[PDB]
């Protein structure tokens, strides 16, 4: 989302903690989207659901 | 109920640069609902229990 | 592109895209005749009645 009433879009929540160096792996029910896979590499995804 | 759950895919040359683009574009198709628009040729039928 | 599964013995040589259609190893059973329960409906009338 676009925060701080300007032209900066930061990533809220968990994925921002992945981007900011607070962690190095995410092992959780995190879906695969087009917007997260812009710059975050995934793996073969555990399961199949909808 | 399937025993060893996997997927299909698209095989490719080893570590070529063209992987990461198609990796986006397929997800864009999943992002648009066009697989269910591609359902009209794909797996529908008669008497699925 | 086509029907081509994903496993470990092929992923060493070839790179793969995102999984594309959910699949796996299943089993098709015969088209057997219909069967009723192997007993008469003696379930729990015996508890109270």
């Amino acid at each position: 989302e676009r925060v701080q009433n300007s032209n900066k879009k930061e990533w809220n929540g968990m994925m921002g903690e992945l981007l900011s160096g607070q962690a190095d792996m995410i092992v959780a029910p995190l879906t695969i989207n087009n917007e997260r896979a812009q710059y975050i590499e995934f793996s073969k995804p555990f399961k199949y659901q909808g | 109920k399937v025993f060893a759950s996997t997927g299909y895919g698209i095989a490719i040359q080893k570590d070529s640069g063209w992987k990461r683009q198609v990796d986006l574009a397929i997800l864009q198709l999943f992002g648009d609902g066009e697989m269910e628009e591609l359902e009209a040729l794909w797996l529908t039928g008669i008497c699925h229990n | 592109v086509g029907s081509l599964t994903i496993n470990e013995e092929r992923s060493e040589v070839v790179d793969f895209s995102v999984p594309f259609i959910e699949t796996g190893i299943s089993v098709m059973v015969s088209r057997s005749n219909g069967t009723v329960s192997p007993s008469a409906f003696l379930e729990p009338f015996s508890a109270c009645v």
